[PDB]
């Protein structure tokens, strides 16, 4: 009752919190260099579209 | 069929070995039927005779 406020109410760059694995969910900040290897079967050949 | 007054264009040319290069051809025939094809230049090798 003379504490400070919670990090899910004072954090920056947009986070939420849990007493669970101690995650800080959904922190929207910056970029992520993401790269995928699609299954070639999922491709449609060009001569059909 | 005489096919002239046509048009040809690649649509997805694959700079490659397997027959990845494709090209639509705006065929402008007189009769209707078969039409043998070939590139007299050796640049292009075609899967369809």
């Amino acid at each position: 009752r003379d504490k400070g406020a919670p990090l899910n109410d004072v954090a920056p760059f947009g986070c939420s919190i849990a007493l669970e694995p101690l995650r800080a969910e959904n922190c929207a900040v910056g970029s992520i260099p993401i790269s995928i290897d699609i299954p070639d079967a999922a491709f449609t050949r060009i001569s059909e579209t | 069929p005489t096919v002239s007054d046509l048009e040809c264009k690649i649509t997805e040319c694959t700079y490659a070995s397997d027959f990845g290069g494709i090209a639509t051809v705006a065929y402008k025939s007189s009769k209707a039927g078969n039409c043998p094809i070939h590139s007299p230049s050796g640049v292009a090798v075609i899967k369809e005779n």
